[PDB]
């Protein structure tokens, strides 16, 4: 079982709780706070150890986030903890803002191109991306030395290479096989 | 006899073929390596976001 | 690590976020969270006993055979195809 | 070794180049084990849909988890690993077929490995498939030779049938289902022999024999040997039916041979097991039955308007055919198996082949009271359904006569008579291998035993009797034999001609 | 509401629906775009479902949507069925256009309560020497045609439909489940040459489809029968083979998250059967007269399935191999073989004592058999080798070319009359047949016959 | 880069390393403080791979640093193996020194291609009677011999080793894989004695090595025969038991996270059998002749490991413990063992009929035993009576006392022709020596001698 | 014909030697997607000699 598969009902419950109740932005703020402490070299041992309770991890562990988390947020925190889960808590933050971006109908391009590329060129990106999605794209732009010219986009699990890399890859492979 | 002359003969043609499209291969990513700048991103770029 | 317990449903751990003590509140009652073969997982009935008869709607009738730590499982004293979660 | 024509070539791979921009589906590859991938975001991936890995290498989606993806490799696995990209392709498994596959060998996906240059077919198809419906099939009224005087005769073989061999180790089950591939090299009807993990110089000497007989140039030879990946064993026999179907639904006749499908069984079971789905009744997989019944299914006779349909009013009045010859192997004649029981349960009779027989001389090592052909009398021509109705249970009721009578003091004629012509009938059934007989020279010899002729006869002489026989029919008869083998008729002209022939043969030789 | 594929796996289908929008056990739903219907086999919780493709899955993806029918599979009933051909799902598998349906009917019911049971015992004649001596049928019963792998199930099958279905006056129903393609093209063009096909409806489901197929197309041939007898008609329902609804569920049981029982079979093995065999009965609004054909794998009577079935069974004939390996057709058991209705109380002492007399007969030699194969025949006394002659004759008057037959014997078909059988049987065990020599006997209908065999 | 032990159990290490520094299936890495050699065998995820160690794991613990070599093991091949002990990693074990290697190959290869395969029929004489006639051998083929424990496997591959170097004046390579260390001590001085030493390769991972070193010895010893093969040159490979390699195997399968198969045997079993048996093969460039002695486990030639390698030999010579109980050695079976040989288009139409002739009257025998075990040999016919006594002087005459065997008894050994072997054997079946007593044919080598051992 | 290979494959040789350049800088063009002479004979006769 992957951790996506056991951090899908938290997540899943949180998103809503969250929704219905106009909190998006305040359990998008607690869940990256609990990812982040949980993660700790510190917390990562306190929370393995044989000796300690369920009820006495939740409390160390929102006592240290404290001003974090509201009344909700607590709640959940302790329910993560009665079922054992804490271990999936930066799942769970990430998992949310997948929920929320898919509902905001919002979209993280990750883009890289050989050189630089101007704002007039990743506006141009943008709006035809936005066009063909029907999507907020938010355009992460970088460089990449191995690309000999030309860019690729990956909008999620859909890539789109216009690389010349990649056409020299479909010419070894045409010859090759 | 006759089959198998022609088996070989095909063959060696395939095994200098294999060498010659990994040849023209590196050849093409050389001169692409040397030939593209900043003049080709405003023709490819531009392209994509037609695509 | 390891696999989702029948307790591990969004609506339920939804329902810790509104109460944190929504159950045992109700002892005697609880809610079907899966139904297949004749067998039938319930959350809550935090106070049957083993062997005792459970009621569900339309006077269908079930004996609690699996007291886990997070579920009940029971088997249906008649046909279980019209029971449904929730 | 000519120069400007390997440039051209070339040429045409780089004038046709797809220069223009693709949008793809994409995953990344998490974990690699034996021969089975893994992959995270592969989201519009169909079952059963193939998948490109970086440097030609390709996979198989087999497992669609809700988040995960597990795919078997078709081809070596050792050199993926984590964080290489997986990308789709929006195309099911896919083979080259037509006749330009005829004279040479392949592997699974239709690559040669003969290295006799490429194959210029103009046709693909894909490998899984759903055979013809009820009413699209015709009855099977067509015979399919197999040169054996005692498969002809007593569990013939009509085109579209499904006729399972099946024994022991080293018994002559590949020497029959050959021979039966060489038998019709002058019938009108195609061949394919799939190798199913078979070591390749086993594999290149059955190829030798194909040609040292003249039969290659009428064969389709697909190989999935022992040392390559279990998923290329798994899809060997659909690779190959694919290639027999366009034959079939072409309005034409074709004839394939799976060597072992209990091989195909075991690299079923590997990759099921590597998967994690759940063991059966010997660890087999659950669907192990389905495994065998979506591949047999397929073998089958098409009607006129069934290829009328196919091919677009192109060919008519012609009906299609595809006739299967399965391979079974049993653990010290164990039948009670998973996967013997599945496969007895599926084809239209089956060839059981006995190791005592085997031993005490008999080479074709036929069991006549355990096999049996569900087509009968209507896969045979008019002279041997004949000459042979009944020899089958008679040979049948001999060996149980024979075991009683043993030990017993001297019995009546109705019981001699029984005996002595089952002794007959027994020595007769023995054949050579490379040596298959037409119509005319197994007429002639089913003719002489159930019309008395052998009565006189010694047990040990009816071999060079037969041979004789058909030797001496061949010179001074030869315009009978060449009128009995135009369609294997019958008629009171035909039988007095036959019966004048033997008399003065035995009278004067 | 709609649903969304969430995981593929073989032919088992889970799919995910609102909380408040869960699909109900059995409930067929509708995959978009993709021609394809799932049944819910379980409701796994948090909104999902576990389900059965009654299609392919080699088209499917995850994130397909997916629609709630808000039923089960529901199939034509009626008049308007006979004459043709159907799949599963109830669709036409002829080129013979839509089907003139005025009503549908769920395939998942209730079996008949115990008030509303069936009590005849009406005597059926079959025309089969073995079968009416031994194994007498009688109308609005349940008989099994129990054997193994190539021993005549079939072929008995479609003697006992010649000989019952085409002279009756009532509606039949015809379910090939995991037959082979092959045999439902011989039996369709065979019903259609006969005239018969007005009185038939047909359902297959053959060896090459799903594992959904073959799991469900025996409920959809009995919602049809059920449709006929509580109209209050008298109708005949033939199955070739039942087994195949059971290895359906060993084949998907591990997929749906089953533990295995004895043998590798499904947990569920005896409730999956009773459900099904208490829904084929006979009830006093109307009758079904019912053969079934039972596979019994590797040869094995005590195999869980078979073993399982018997109880649901008024007349079992048993198929021997041993038989069959002797070239003796049809290859019936009588010592196994037995049925319901054979009491002096329901047929007469006449009928019942010279049943008993054969298997006597015949029982004893099952012990000497194996004595004059290590000793010889002359070491029996002078009763045992006058019995054993006498019990190697029945065994070969018990054989019968049939005429579905024809094109594996070669002679013609022979059918025999009940009296006659009574009387062949009686002569031999009395002696008055001693001095016929022993092949006289094989292969020829009534008794005459074989005193005519002795002379050629 | 390098990585970090994190889970130890038994044989098997998982080592994480950095996500884009994580080494290749089948790569070799060396443990820091211990030198230990690992080979990885599969990639987990998130840089963690699993290897299994090619020597001891006591005194090993988490978190110890592992360093990738960026290769496979590489072991010396060519003219500098010759008359040197070597162990899995190629290492020198023989005390004489460090090896004077030109070049290094990986283990792991390809089988050769199906255009590269060899179609030679040239016959080999073993001077074995029993092989010589029922399973001859070819120059540049596979043979393997069958048995259970205690019968004749080592005894008898060290009398073809004697046998078959009279002949051969090429290179020999010889592992052996998870057996007796002593034998190994005998089998190495006895050729240093002998001054046969400088023409064999010797490999060695025997009982008392880990898991590890019993999985990868055949690899080594295969890979030196390649490099030989390659040359041009016709060499013989020789393995003292194929079945520990796939043994090594099922030791640790549970440990790498497979799920077993029947009777406990790793899913993989049959294509951890093919990637090495495949690379076993004459080609167009050079010719490998193997011999292989195959254990079957608890004297069950249906077993899982026995019962998948007999299609991988051109011969296979069966033993049976039955046979080696009444006094014949070799204790080989005749109705069991074959070979691609036996033709005849390859060994001419005289010996093919005298080897079917022996195995038409071994058949025979072997039919009646349960008979005469009862009521002895006297009830028989005048005709079993004759093939009874012709069976029992074959079936004698198939022994043969070795050169090898000589301390066990004391006998000289012999060494029999072809053409000695057929005339004994026609004679015997044609009936020239009926009247020879039954004990002349005993230990006697050729036919000549039963007639001077029939004169006491 | 083993012999009349060994004996004829340099003069084949030599000519595929000449056009892996034309091969190259035709390839490297289409992959561009516009005209490359300007900016790849000086390429050719400075990476050719290295094939
Ligand atoms: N009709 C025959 N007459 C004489 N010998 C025969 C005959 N048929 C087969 N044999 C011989 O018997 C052996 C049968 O080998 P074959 O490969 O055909 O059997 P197999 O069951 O397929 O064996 P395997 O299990 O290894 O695949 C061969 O030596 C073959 O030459
Ligand atoms: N009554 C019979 N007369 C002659 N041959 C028969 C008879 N019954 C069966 N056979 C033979 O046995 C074969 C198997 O019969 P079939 O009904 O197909 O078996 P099953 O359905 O039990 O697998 C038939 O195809 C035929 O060759
Ligand atoms: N040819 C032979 N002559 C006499 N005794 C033999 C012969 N072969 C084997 N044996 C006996 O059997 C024993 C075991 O033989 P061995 O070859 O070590 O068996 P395996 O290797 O099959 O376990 C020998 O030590 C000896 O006592
Ligand atoms: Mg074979
Ligand atoms: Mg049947
Ligand atoms: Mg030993």
């Amino acid at each position: 079982a992957e951790l996506t598969t056991l951090a899908r009902p938290y997540a899943k419950a949180a998103f809503e709780y969250a929704q219905a109740h106009q909190q998006l932005a305040d359990w998008s703020a607690a869940l990256g706070v609990l990812a982040a402490v949980s993660q700790d070299d510190t917390v990562r041992q306190l929370l393995k150890e044989p000796q300690l309770t369920s009820s006495a991890k939740a409390q160390s562990l929102i006592d240290v986030c404290g001003d974090k988390l509201n009344a909700p947020a607590q709640n959940f925190v302790r329910t993560v903890a009665e079922n054992k889960r804490l271990e999936l808590l930066p799942t769970i933050a990430e998992m949310y803002e997948q929920l929320k971006a898919e509902q905001e109908k919002s979209v993280e391009v990750e883009v890289t191109s050989a050189f630089t590329l101007s704002k007039e060129q990743q506006d141009k990106l943008a709006k035809a991306l936005s066009a063909r999605l029907s999507r907020e794209v938010r355009l992460h732009a970088s460089e990449d030395a191995s690309l000999i010219g030309g860019v690729i986009i990956r909008a999620g699990d859909l890539v789109i290479d216009g690389s010349v890399r990649g056409k020299l890859a479909k010419l070894a492979e045409a010859l090759k096989s | 006899a006759q089959a198998e002359i022609e088996q070989e003969l095909n063959s060696v043609k395939d095994a200098l073929r294999a060498q010659v499209g990994a040849l023209a291969v590196t050849g093409a990513e050389k001169i692409l390596g040397a030939s593209i700048d900043a003049n080709a991103h405003e023709q490819l770029v531009s392209k994509l976001a037609a695509e | 690590m390891q696999q989702l317990n029948p307790s591990e449903i969004s609506e339920i751990i939804k329902g810790r976020i509104e109460k944190l003590d929504v159950a045992s509140q109700a002892r005697n009652e609880g809610t079907i969270v899966s139904v297949s073969d004749g067998i039938v997982r319930i959350y809550g009935l935090a106070d049957v006993m083993y062997g005792e008869m459970i009621e569900f709607p339309g006077g269908v009738y079930g004996m609690a055979l699996n007291l886990e730590q997070d579920s009940v499982g029971a088997v249906v004293l008649g046909e279980y195809q019209g029971l449904a979660e929730g | 070794l000519n120069p400007s024509e390997i440039s051209e070539i070339i040429k045409g791979r780089i004038e046709k180049l797809d220069v223009a921009s693709q949008a793809r589906n994409e995953g990344t590859i998490v974990s690699v084990s034996d021969g089975i991938v893994r992959i995270y975001g592969l989201a519009d991936v169909m079952y059963g849909e193939m998948i490109e890995f970086p440097g030609g290498v390709y996979g198989m989606a087999l497992n669609l988890e809700q988040d995960s993806v597990g795919a078997v490799v078709l081809g070596e696995y050792q050199g993926l690993a984590e964080g290489m990209n997986a990308k789709c392709t929006g195309r099911i498994l896919e083979v080259p077929v037509g006749p330009e596959l005829l004279g040479r060998v392949v592997d699974a996906l239709g690559n040669p490995i003969d290295g006799k240059g490429p194959i210029d077919a103009k046709a693909t198809d894909a490998v899984e498939k759903v055979a013809p419906g009820v009413i699209w099939r015709k009855s099977v009224d067509q015979p399919v030779q197999t040169g054996y005087k005692s498969v002809d005769a007593m569990i013939p073989v009509g085109r579209g049938q499904r006729e399972l061999i099946i024994g022991d180790r080293q018994i002559g089950k590949t020497a029959l289902a050959v021979d039966a591939i060489i038998n019709q090299k002058d019938s009108g009807i195609k061949c394919v022999y799939v190798a199913i993990g078979q070591k390749q110089s086993t594999i290149a000497n059955v190829v030798r024999k194909l040609e040292e007989n003249g039969a290659l140039a009428n064969t389709i030879v697909v190989a999935a040997s022992a040392s390559e990946s279990a998923a290329l064993q798994y899809l060997a026999p659909y690779s190959g039916c694919t290639m027999g179907e366009y034959f079939r639904d072409r309005g034409e006749d074709a004839l394939i041979v799976y060597d072992d499908l209990s091989k195909q069984a075991v690299a079923y079971r590997q990759i099921s097991l590597l998967l994690r789905r759940p063991p059966g009744r010997e660890a087999y997989p659950g669907d192990v039955f389905y495994l065998h019944s979506r591949l047999l299914e397929r073998a089958s006779r098409v009607s006129e308007e069934y290829v009328e349909k196919f091919t677009n009013g192109a060919v008519t009045g012609k009906t299609g055919s595809l006739t299967a010859l399965p391979i079974i192997e049993t653990q010290a004649g164990d039948v009670s198996a998973f996967v013997p029981t599945n496969v007895i349960s599926i084809t239209d009779g089956q060839i059981f082949l006995e190791s005592a027989m085997f031993n005490s001389g008999i080479r074709p090592a036929v069991n006549a009271g355990i096999s049996v052909s569900r087509v009968g009398g209507a896969a045979q021509t008019k002279i041997i359904k004949k000459l042979s109705g009944g020899i089958r249970t008679a040979l049948a009721q001999y060996r149980e006569l024979a075991a009683f009578a043993q030990f017993a003091s001297d019995l009546d004629e109705a019981t001699r008579k029984q005996l002595e012509h089952g002794q007959r009938v027994t020595e007769l059934m023995k054949q050579k291998q490379y040596a298959p007989m037409s119509i005319a020279e197994m007429s002639l010899s089913l003719y002489a035993a159930e019309r008395g002729f052998l009565q006189d006869v010694e047990i040990a002489k009816v071999g060079s009797f037969e041979q004789a026989l058909i030797s001496y029919f061949q010179r001074e008869h030869a315009a009978l034999l060449a009128k009995i083998n135009e369609k294997g008729d019958f008629n009171d002209e035909i039988d007095a001609g036959i019966k004048a022939g033997i008399e003065k043969f035995k009278a004067t030789q | 509401s709609s649903g969304r594929i969430v995981q593929i796996i073989g032919a088992v289908i889970d799919v995910e629906f609102p909380r408040d929008a869960v699909p109900s056990i059995y409930e067929a739903l509708k995959v978009q775009g993709v021609e394809t219907t799932l049944e819910v086999q379980q409701q796994l919780g948090d909104g999902v479902v576990r389900s059965i493709a009654m299609g392919s899955t080699e088209g499917l993806k995850r994130g397909l949507n997916v629609d709630s029918t808000g039923a089960a599979i529901s199939v034509p009933v009626g008049k308007a069925t006979l004459g043709r051909i159907m799949d599963v799902l109830g669709n036409p598998i002829d080129e013979a256009g839509p089907i003139g349906e005025e009503e549908r009917w769920g395939i998942h019911r209730e079996a008949p309560s115990y008030a509303d049971q069936a009590g005849g015992n009406e005597l059926l004649e079959t025309g089969i020497k073995v079968i009416d001596l031994v194994c007498p049928f009688a109308k609005g019963g349940k008989v099994g045609l129990f054997g193994g792998a190539g021993v005549g199930k079939t072929v008995n099958m479609m003697e006992l439909i010649r000989n019952i279905a085409i002279e009756h006056s009532g509606y039949s129903v015809f379910a090939g489940v995991g037959e082979r393609t092959r045999e439902g093209n011989d039996f369709y063009h065979e019903m259609k040459d006969s005239n018969v096909l007005d009185k038939v409806a047909l359902v297959y489901g053959q060896m090459n489809e799903p594992p959904g197929n073959r799991l469900r197309v025996a409920l959809t041939g009995l919602t049809m029968a059920e449709k006929f007898r509580d109209e209050g008609r008298d109708v005949l329902l033939f199955i070739d083979n039942i087994y195949r609804y059971t290895l359906a569920g060993t084949e998907v049981s591990a997929l749906l998250g089953r533990m295995p029982s004895a043998v590798g079979y499904q947990p569920t093995l005896a409730e999956e059967m009773g459900v099904l065999q208490e829904r084929i009965t006979s009830t006093k609004k109307g009758s079904i007269t019912s053969i079934q054909a039972v596979y019994v794998p590797a040869d094995d009577l005590t195999d869980p399935s078979p073993a399982t079935t018997f109880a649901h069974l008024d007349a079992t004939v048993v198929l021997s191999r041993d038989i069959a390996s002797l070239g003796i057709y049809p290859a019936v058991d009588p010592l196994d073989s037995t049925s319901r209705q054979l009491d002096p109380l329901v047929i007469g002492q006449d009928h019942y004592d010279t049943a008993r007399g054969v298997q006597y007969v015949l029982q004893r030699y099952k012990e000497l058999k194996d004595i004059i194969a290590i000793l010889g025949m002359d070491e029996l006394s002078e009763a045992d080798k006058l019995l054993v002659a006498r019990a190697r004759k029945i065994q070969r008057f018990l054989s019968q070319p049939f005429f579905v037959a024809e094109v594996f014997t070669g002679s013609p078909g022979k059918y025999v009359s009940l009296k006659d059988t009574i009387a062949g049987f009686k002569g031999i065990l009395n002696g008055d047949y001693d001095h016929l020599p022993e092949q006289a006997f094989y292969m020829v209908g009534g008794i005459e016959e074989a005193v005519e065999k002795a002379k050629k």
